[PDB]
C-alpha cells in the first residue's frame, strides 16, 4: 500500500484540485489586473 | 589555412595508422578498442593520403 | 630516493659549472635563465619520480 | 506573501523529509509506488486535456499580442489589416496541432480490464500520453507566444514600410518551426504506446 | 621581477598547459614568428597581433616547456607514450571483463607511468600527484621570491627591516608550509 | 475498479467546465466593454456594431455550459475511474480553451473597437481577428465532446 | 526484475519532454528577443535586416539540438522491451542537461543578438564581433547536446 | 541495501546540474558582457577583439562544467553505490552552483570593464586581473569536484 | 544504525556547500567592488593596482572555502558515522553561509571605499581598516569549521 | 532512546547557526557603517578613526557567535542525548537571531550617526550611547546561550 | 514515556530561544528606527540629546523582558520533562516574543515620529513619553502572560 | 479522549490571545502616535485630548490580556482535547478580532487627529467612530468569554 492516510486516491485528488486551483489563481490574477481607462470617460 | 590542417592530417593520421598497424596498446589494447589493427590502419592511411592530396593541391596556392 | 640525490648532484654541479662559465655579454640572463630552468626541470622530475617510488594506490582497470 | 508560502512549503517539505529519514522510515516517501499505484487514466486524460489546453492558451496568447498591435498599427496605415492576418494564422496553427494530437491520443483511450490494469503496457501508455501531451501543449504554448511577439513586431514594421513585412515574415517562419517540432516529438513519444487493455 | 619571470611564467604556464601535442603546436606557431621576425617587425600590427608578436619569445618558451612537461605526463593529445619500461605489470591469465590490479615491478624512469591511462583509479593518483606538485612548486616559487626581499633590505643596508620583516617571515613560512612541503617528500620517501 | 472517490473528478470537471469558461467570458465581456463605453462617448452611433466582442464572449460561456450539462448527465455514484478522469479531461479542455479564448477576445476587442472609431476600415479587421480567437473555444469543445462520447463504453 | 520496475518509462518520457520543451523555450526566447531587435531597426537602415537574421538561425538550431535528443530518447522506449530504472534516470538527466543548456544558450543569443543588431545600425564594423559572441553563446547548447548524447549511449 | 536501485538518480542529477547551472552562469557572463561590447564598440571599433575576453572568460566556465559532467557520466553505473551517487551529486553541485557564481561575477565585471576600457586604455589590464579573480571561483569549484569525483569508486563495496 | 547508508549525503552536501555559498559571496565581493574599480579608474588609473585590494580580500574567502571543502572531501567514506556527516554539514554551512556574509560586506564596503579614495587619498587606510573587519567574518567561520572537522572522526565507532 | 542516532544533527545545526547569523548581522552592521564612513569623510577625513566605532561594535557581535560556536562545538559527541542537541540548537539560534537583530540596529544607527556626526561634533556621544543599547541585544543573546550551554550536559543520562 | 516523551525539550528550547529572539528583533527595530530620528534631529538641536534617548531605553526594556523569560524557561528545562511543560514553555516564549516584537515596532514608529517633532515643539516631550508608555505596556502584558504560564510549567506534572 | 498533545492547543490559544491583540494595539498606537506627533507640533494645547485613540488601542491589548489569563488558569496536563480546541478558538476569537479592531482604531485615529486640529467639531465624530471600532474587539472578547465558560463544562 502507498499509505493509510495519504492513500492512492486522496493524493491524486489533491493533484487535480491543485492544478485546477493553480489555473484558478492565475485566471483571478488576470482578472484582478483589469483597469478602466478613465480619461476616455471624463469631460476634461 | 587548409594546408596547415592538411599537413597535420598527414602527420597525425600517419602516426595513428602506424600505431594501429603495429598493435600498440594505447589504441587496440582495451576491450572497447577495435579488434583488428590493420583493418583500422587501412582506413586511416587512406585518410592520410586524402589529406596529402589536400596538402599538395593547397600547396600550389 | 638516492637516484634523486644522484640526479641532484649532476644537476647542481652543472649549474655551478654554468655559473662560472656564463657568457660575459648577458651574464644576469644567461646564468639566470639556464640555472633556474634546470632547477624547475629537476623539481618536476623529482616530484613525478617520488610519487611513483613507493605508491599507495595500484592501477586498476577492467577492460584489457 | 507568495514568497512566504514558497518558503513555508519548502520548510515543511524539509522538516517532513528529515523527520521521515531520521526515524529509519525514509523509504515511506515512495514516489515509485506512487507512480505504480495511481491510475493510468489520470495521466492519459490529464495529458490529453493539458495538450489541447496549453496549445490554446499559447495560440490565444499570440493572437492578442499580434492582434492588438495590428489594430493599433492599422489606424494610420489600414492597408495592413488583411495582408498581415497571416501572423494571426501562424500563431493559430499551434492550436490545430494540439487538437489533432489530442484526438490521436484519445483514440488510444479504451477500457482496460481490471485483472491487467496496472500492467506494464497500460502504465506505459499512461506515462507516454501524459508527457506527450505536456511536450505538445507546452511547445505550442511557447511557439504561440513567440510567433505572437514576432508578429507584433511585424505588424508595426509593416505599417512603417511595406517592404519590411516580407523580411520579418522569415522570423515568424523560424518561430513557427517550434510547434511543428513539438507536433513531431509528441507523435514519436506515443508512437509505440498501445491502447488500454 | 621580470628577470625571474623569463623562466617561471612559461613554466607555471606549462604546469597548467601540459601536453606534447598542444605544446608542439604552440611552439611551432611561436617559432613561425621567431624565424619571421624581420618581415613582421617592419609591419603595421593591430593590437591582438601586436600582443602576439611582442611576445614571440614568451610563446616559444611556453611551447618548449609544454613539450617537456607533457613528456613528463603521458599526454600527447591525451594519449600515452610507451617510451620506457613500465613499473607495473598486468596479470597474464584473467577473465574477460573483470577488474584487475597491477603488480609493481619497478619505477618508471622519466615522468609519469603509462599504465595509468585506461585506468579506473588513475585519476585519483593523478589528483594526488598534481595537488602535491602544485603545493611544492608554489612553495618553491614563494621561498625563492622571498629571498629577494632579504637581498633588497641588505642592499638598502637596513638590519631593522631584516630582523623585523624577513626573519619573522622566514621562520613563519618555513615552519608551517615548509614543513608541509617536507612532509610530502618524506611520505613519498617511506614505503 | 469503480471506487468511492471516482465521482470527485467528474463533479469537479463539471465545475471547472463552467468556472474557467465563465472567467474567460467575464474577462472578454468586461475588458471589451470598457472599450465600448470609452469609444461611444464621442461617436455613439457605433454602439451596436461594437457589441460583437461581448456576444462572442457569451458564445464561449455557452460552449462551456454545454460541456457542464453534458458531463452532469453522466455522473453516478458507482462510476469507474475511467469515466471520472474522462469527465475531468472534458472539463479541463473546454475550461482552459474558453479561458484562453475569452482572454484573447477581451484583449483584441477593446483595441478593435478603439481602432474602429479612428479608422472605419478596422471593423472588418477586428471581426476577422476575433473569429480566429472565437474558435479556440471550439477547439476545446471538440476534445470535450469527444471525451464525452467515450464516457460509458 | 528489481532493476527494471514498471514506473521507469515515466523518467524517460520526462527526459523527452524536458529535452523538447526547454530547448524550444530557449529557441523561442532567442528568436523572439532577437527579432525585436531586428525589427526595431526596420526603419532606420532597412538594408541591414537580411544580414542580421543570423541570431534567428542560430536560435533555431537550438531547437534542432533538442529535437535530436528527443528523437533518440523516444526511440529507446517500447512497452514490450525491458527498461531499467537506470535507463529512465539517465534519459531524465540527458533531457534535463540539454533543456537548460539550450535554454541558457537561447537567453544568451537573445540578449546578445538584439543589442548587437540594434547597435549595428550605427557601426557597420560590429558584425564580426556580433557573430563571434553568438558562436560563443551558441556552443553552450552544443556542450549540453554532447553531454546528452554521451549520456544516452552510456545509459543504454 | 548498500547499492540500491534508486542510487544512480543522485549521480544522474549531479551530471545534469554541472551542465544546467554552469551553462546558466556562462550564459549570463556572455550575455551581460556582450551587451557592453556591442554598446561600446559603436564608437570604438578597433577594440572589438580586445573586448571578447569577458565572453571567452565565461565560455571557459562552460568548458569547466562540460569536463566535470563528462567525467561524472563515465562513472554512472546500474549497480552503483549510493555513496557514489551522493559524491557525484556533490561534485555536480560544486561545479554548477560555483560556475553560476563565477558567471555572475564575470558578467557584472566585464561589461563595466569594457565600458571603462573604451574610455581609459590602461583599465584593460585591471579588467583582465579582476576577471582572473572572478574565473578562479569556477576553477575552485572544478578543483573541488575533481578531488571529489576521484573518491567515488575507491572503497565502494556490495 | 549508527552508521547508516544515507550518512555520506550530509557529508557530500557539506563538502559542496562550503564552496557553493562561499564562491557566491566571493563573486558578490568581486563583482560589486569591480564595478567600483572600473567606474573610478577611468579618471585615476594610477590607483588601479591599489584599489584592487577589495577584490583580493574577496578572493581570499574563496580560498577559505576551498581549504574546508578539501578537508571535508578527504574525510568522506562509504561507511562513515552519521555524526561525521552531521559535523561535515555543519562545517560546510559554517564556512559557506558566513563567507557569503563576509563577501556581501566586502562587496558593499569595497565600492564605497574605492569611489571615495580617489577624492580623498587618506580614506584608503580607512577602507583597509573596515575591510579587515569585513574579511575576518569568513575567518571566524573557517575557525568554526576547522574546529568541527577536527571533531568529526575523533571518537567515532561502528 | 534518550540518545538517538540523529541527535548530533541539532547540535551541528546549532553550532553552525551560532556563527552564520551573527556573521550576517555583523556583515550588515559593517556594510552600512562602512558606506556611511566612506561617504562622510571624503570631505572631513580627520574623523576616520573616530567613526570606526560602529564597525567595531558590529564586529563584536560576531565574536559573540564565535564564542558559543566553540563552546557548542566542544560538547558534540556521537552518542549524545537529544536534550543536548535541542539545547545546542536553542543556544545557536539564541545567539544567531539576536546578533542578527543587533547587527541590523548597529548598521542603521551607525551610518545614521556617522553621516550626521560630521555636522554636529557632539552627536558622537549620542551615537555611542545608542550603539551600546544596540549591542547589548547581542550581549543578551550571548547570556541566554551561555546559560543554555551550561545545562546541555548537566544531568543527562 | 507517554506524558514525557524524548522530543519534549524541543518545544522548551524553542520557547527559550524565541523569547529572546523576537524581543531582540523588536528592540532592534525600536532602537534603529527611533535612533535615526535622534541622529537626524541633533545636527540642529544638540542640547536635547540625553532626553531624546527615551525611545531607545523604552525599547531596551523590551529586550530585558525577553531576557527574564528566557532565563526562567532555561532554568526549567530538563531531559525527562513533561510534554505539557515544553508546550507551555513554548507558549510563554511566544507570548513574550511576538508581543515584545509588536511593542518594539510601536516604540520605534512612535519614538521616531516623536523625536522628529519634539525638536520643533518642546511641549511634545511629555506627549511622546505618554504614548511610549502605552507602547511599552504591550510588551509588559506579554511579560505578565509568560510569567503566569511559567508558574504552571512544573506544578501538577507527573 | 484526553490525549497528551491536548495542552498544545491551549498554549497556542493562550499565546494568540495576547500576541494578535498586541499586534493590533501596536498598529493602533503607531498610527495614532504618528498622527499626534504631527498634529500637536502646531497645536500643543489639544495634545492630551488626542491620546484617546492610543487609549482605545490599549484597551484592545487589555482585552487580549484578560482572555489569555483566563485560558492560562484553565490549562492542565491531563485535560481533554475538547478543552484545548475551545481554548484555541477562544484565543483566536479575541486575537484576530482585536487585530482588526486595532487596524480600524489606528486608521480612524490617524485620519481623525490629522483633521481634528483643523475642525474642532470633528472630535466628537472621531470618538463616535472609535467606539464602533473598539466594539469590534469587545465582540471578540464576548465570544472568547462565552467559549472559555464552556471549556470545562461536561468534560470526561
Amino acid at each position: 500500500i502507498l499509505s493509510s492516510i495519504w492513500t492512492e486516491g486522496l493524493l491524486m485528488c489533491l493533484i487535480v484540485s491543485a492544478l485546477l486551483l493553480f489555473i484558478l489563481i492565475v485566471a483571478l490574477s488576470w482578472i484582478s489586473n483589469l483597469d478602466i481607462t478613465y480619461g476616455a470617460l471624463e469631460k476634461s | 589555412c587548409c594546408t596547415v590542417l592538411s599537413a597535420f592530417g598527414v602527420v597525425i593520421l600517419s602516426v595513428i595508422a602506424h600505431l594501429f598497424n603495429t598493435n600498440h596498446e594505447s589504441f587496440v589494447g582495451s576491450i572497447n578498442d577495435p579488434e583488428d589493427g590493420p583493418a583500422v590502419a587501412h582506413t586511416v592511411y587512406l585518410a592520410a593520403l586524402v589529406y596529402l592530396v589536400f596538402f599538395v593541391f593547397c600547396g600550389f596556392q | 630516493f638516492y637516484t634523486v640525490v644522484g640526479v641532484f648532484i649532476v644537476v647542481s654541479a652543472m649549474s655551478v659549472l654554468f655559473w662560472i662559465m656564463a657568457p660575459k655579454n648577458n651574464q644576469a640572463v644567461w646564468r639566470s635563465t639556464v640555472i633556474l630552468t634546470l632547477a624547475m626541470m629537476f623539481l618536476m622530475w623529482a616530484i613525478t619520480f617520488l610519487c611513483q617510488l613507493h605508491p599507495l594506490v595500484a592501477p586498476r582497470r577492467s577492460d584489457l | 506573501f507568495s514568497h512566504f508560502l514558497y518558503y513555508l512549503v519548502l520548510i515543511v517539505v524539509i522538516v517532513y523529509g528529515l523527520y521521515k529519514l531520521f526515524t529509519g522510515h525514509g523509504s515511506d516517501i515512495n514516489f515509485g509506488k506512487f507512480l505504480l499505484r495511481t491510475s493510468p487514466y489520470m495521466w492519459a486524460n490529464l495529458g490529453i486535456a493539458l495538450c489541447v489546453g496549453l496549445s490554446v492558451v499559447g495560440a490565444a496568447w499570440g493572437i492578442f499580442i499580434t492582434g492588438s498591435s495590428m489594430i493599433g498599427a492599422g489606424v494610420r496605415a489600414p492597408r495592413i489589416t488583411t495582408k498581415n492576418l497571416i501572423s494571426i494564422i501562424f500563431c493559430e496553427v499551434v492550436a490545430i496541432y494540439g487538437l489533432i494530437i489530442a484526438i490521436v491520443f484519445s483514440s488510444k483511450l479504451t477500457v482496460a480490464t481490471a485483472e491487467n490494469m496496472y500492467s506494464k503496457s497500460n502504465l506505459y501508455t499512461g506515462y507516454s500520453l501524459f508527457w506527450a501531451g505536456i511536450t505538445v501543449g507546452a511547445s505550442n504554448l511557447i511557439c504561440g507566444i513567440a510567433v505572437g511577439i514576432t508578429g507584433a513586431t511585424a505588424a508595426i514594421s509593416d505599417a512603417a514600410d511595406s517592404a519590411l513585412f516580407v523580411k520579418i515574415l522569415v522570423i515568424e517562419i523560424f518561430g513557427s518551426i517550434l510547434g511543428l517540432l513539438g507536433l513531431i516529438v509528441g507523435l514519436l513519444m506515443a508512437g509505440k504506446a498501445s491502447e488500454f487493455q | 621581477a621580470g628577470l625571474a619571470t623569463v623562466v617561471t611564467f612559461p613554466f607555471m604556464f606549462a604546469i597548467m598547459f601540459g601536453d606534447m601535442g598542444h605544446g608542439f603546436i604552440l611552439f611551432l606557431m611561436a617559432l613561425f614568428l621567431v624565424l619571421n621576425e624581420r618581415k613582421f617587425g617592419a609591419m603595421h600590427r593591430d593590437e591582438i597581433f601586436d600582443m602576439a608578436f611582442t611576445g614571440r619569445y614568451v610563446l616559444l618558451l611556453m611551447g618548449a616547456f609544454s613539450v617537456y612537461t607533457g613528456l613528463l605526463y603521458n599526454d600527447i593529445f591525451s594519449k600515452s607514450m610507451t617510451i620506457f619500461k613500465s613499473g607495473w605489470q598486468w596479470p597474464s591469465t584473467f577473465r574477460k571483463g573483470e577488474s584487475i590490479e597491477a603488480k609493481k615491478t619497478g619505477v618508471y624512469p622519466f615522468g609519469l607511468d603509462f599504465a595509468w591511462h585506461g585506468t579506473d583509479n588513475g585519476l585519483l593518483f593523478s589528483n594526488s600527484y598534481k595537488m602535491k606538485l602544485s603545493i611544492l612548486m608554489g612553495y618553491a616559487h614563494m621561498t625563492y621570491s622571498f629571498m629577494f626581499s632579504y637581498i633588497n633590505y641588505r642592499a638598502k643596508n637596513s638590519k631593522v627591516d631584516i630582523i623585523g620583516n624577513f626573519i619573522p617571515g622566514l621562520v613563519f613560512m618555513q615552519s608551517i608550509f615548509g614543513y608541509l612541503s617536507w612532509a610530502i617528500v618524506y611520505k613519498w620517501s617511506k614505503d | 475498479l469503480c471506487p468511492v472517490y471516482a465521482p470527485f473528478f467528474g463533479a469537479i470537471g463539471c465545475a471547472s467546465a463552467i468556472i474557467f469558461t465563465s472567467l474567460g467570458a467575464a474577462y472578454g465581456t468586461a475588458k471589451s466593454g470598457v472599450g465600448i463605453c470609452a469609444t461611444c462617448v464621442l461617436r455613439p452611433d457605433l454602439l451596436f456594431k461594437n457589441i460583437v466582442p461581448v456576444i462572442m464572449a457569451g458564445i464561449i460561456a455557452i460552449y462551456g455550459l454545454v460541456v457542464s450539462v453534458l458531463v452532469c448527465y453522466s455522473l453516478g455514484q458507482k462510476q469507474a475511474l475511467y469515466t471520472g478522469f474522462i469527465q475531468l479531461g472534458a472539463g479541463l479542455s473546454v475550461g482552459l480553451s474558453g479561458l484562453a479564448a475569452g482572454f484573447a477576445i477581451g484583449i483584441v476587442g477593446d483595441a478593435g473597437v478603439r481602432g474602429s472609431s479612428q479608422q472605419p476600415r478596422l471593423f472588418v479587421g477586428m471581426i476577422l481577428i476575433l473569429i480566429f480567437a472565437e474558435v479556440l473555444g471550439l477547439y476545446g469543445l471538440i476534445v470535450a465532446l469527444l471525451l464525452n462520447s467515450r464516457a460509458t463504453q | 526484475n528489481i532493476y527494471a520496475p514498471l514506473y521507469a518509462p515515466f523518467f524517460g518520457f520526462a527526459g523527452c519532454a524536458a529535452a523538447m520543451v526547454l530547448s524550444c523555450l530557449g529557441a523561442a526566447i532567442g528568436t523572439a528577443k532577437s527579432g525585436i531587435g531586428i525589427a526595431g531597426i526596420g526603419t532606420f537602415k532597412p538594408e541591414l535586416i537580411m544580414k542580421s537574421l543570423i541570431p534567428v538561425v542560430m536560435s533555431g538550431i537550438l531547437a534542432i539540438y533538442g529535437l535530436v535528443v528527443a528523437v533518440l530518447i523516444a526511440g529507446n522506449l517500447s512497452p514490450t522491451e525491458d527498461y531499467t530504472l537506470f535507463n529512465g534516470f539517465m534519459h531524465l538527466s540527458c533531457g534535463l542537461c540539454v533543456g537548460f543548456a539550450c535554454l541558457s544558450s537561447g537567453y544568451a543569443i537573445g540578449m546578445v543578438g538584439d543589442v548587437g543588431v540594434r547597435k549595428y545600425m550605427h557601426q557597420p564594423r560590429l558584425f564580426v564581433g556580433i557573430v563571434l559572441i553568438l558562436i560563443f553563446s551558441e556552443v553552450l547548447g552544443l556542450y549540453g547536446m554532447i553531454v546528452a548524447l554521451i549520456l544516452n549511449t552510456r545509459g543504454s
